[PDB]
């Protein structure tokens, strides 16, 4: 099953989007 | 804010709070950034904290983080996530778009892995992952 890979992408994307929020102030 | 939005943000906060102590430091921010393959400098880390650190104590608590996320709101995070995969915006994630996201996030890929990820998510059998299939996969 590849649900884990899908979940890892989502986790990383969420982190990347919060980093972008910090960057955008 | 709705409690559901506060709960999503709490989960977002918890992606950065490595010791779970309820504050995000520069080192915790830089750690996550490095894990994304960025190479932040001390200056950039301090600059990002400084804008969000309302009481100036040097770290970000959840209310400060929540105030930043609320200002952003002025879509749900799973919606924004789907939009990142669905780059052409047709409401469907194709294999090429999934390859693009895996590449951008440093996930090594193969065609077969990509096909199986899609196949597992693809309830209606159209060869792509729509939003409803996306959210079910994430559950
Ligand atoms: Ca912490
Ligand atoms: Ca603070
Ligand atoms: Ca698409
Ligand atoms: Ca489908």
């Amino acid at each position: 099953s590849k649900k884990a890979v899908w979940h890892k992408l989502l986790s990383k994307q969420r982190k990347r989007a919060v980093v972008a929020c910090f960057r955008m102030a | 804010l709705t409690e559901e939005q506060i709960a999503e943000f709490k989960e977002a906060f918890s992606l950065f709070d490595k010791d779970g102590d309820g504050t995000i430091t520069t080192k915790e921010l830089g750690t996550v950034m490095r894990s994304l393959g960025q190479n932040p400098t001390e200056a950039e880390l301090q600059d990002m904290i400084i804008e969000v650190d309302a009481d100036g104590n040097g770290t970000i608590d959840f209310p400060e983080f929540l105030t930043m996320m609320a200002r952003k709101m002025k879509e749900e995070e799973i919606r924004e996530a789907f939009r990142v995969f669905d780059k052409d915006g047709n409401g469907y994630i194709s294999a090429a778009e999934l390859r693009h996201v895996m590449t951008n996030l440093g996930e090594k890929l193969t065609d077969e892995e990509v096909d199986e990820m899609i196949r597992e998510a693809d309830i209606d059998g159209d060869g792509q992952v729509n939003y409803e299939e996306f959210v079910q996969m994430m559950t």
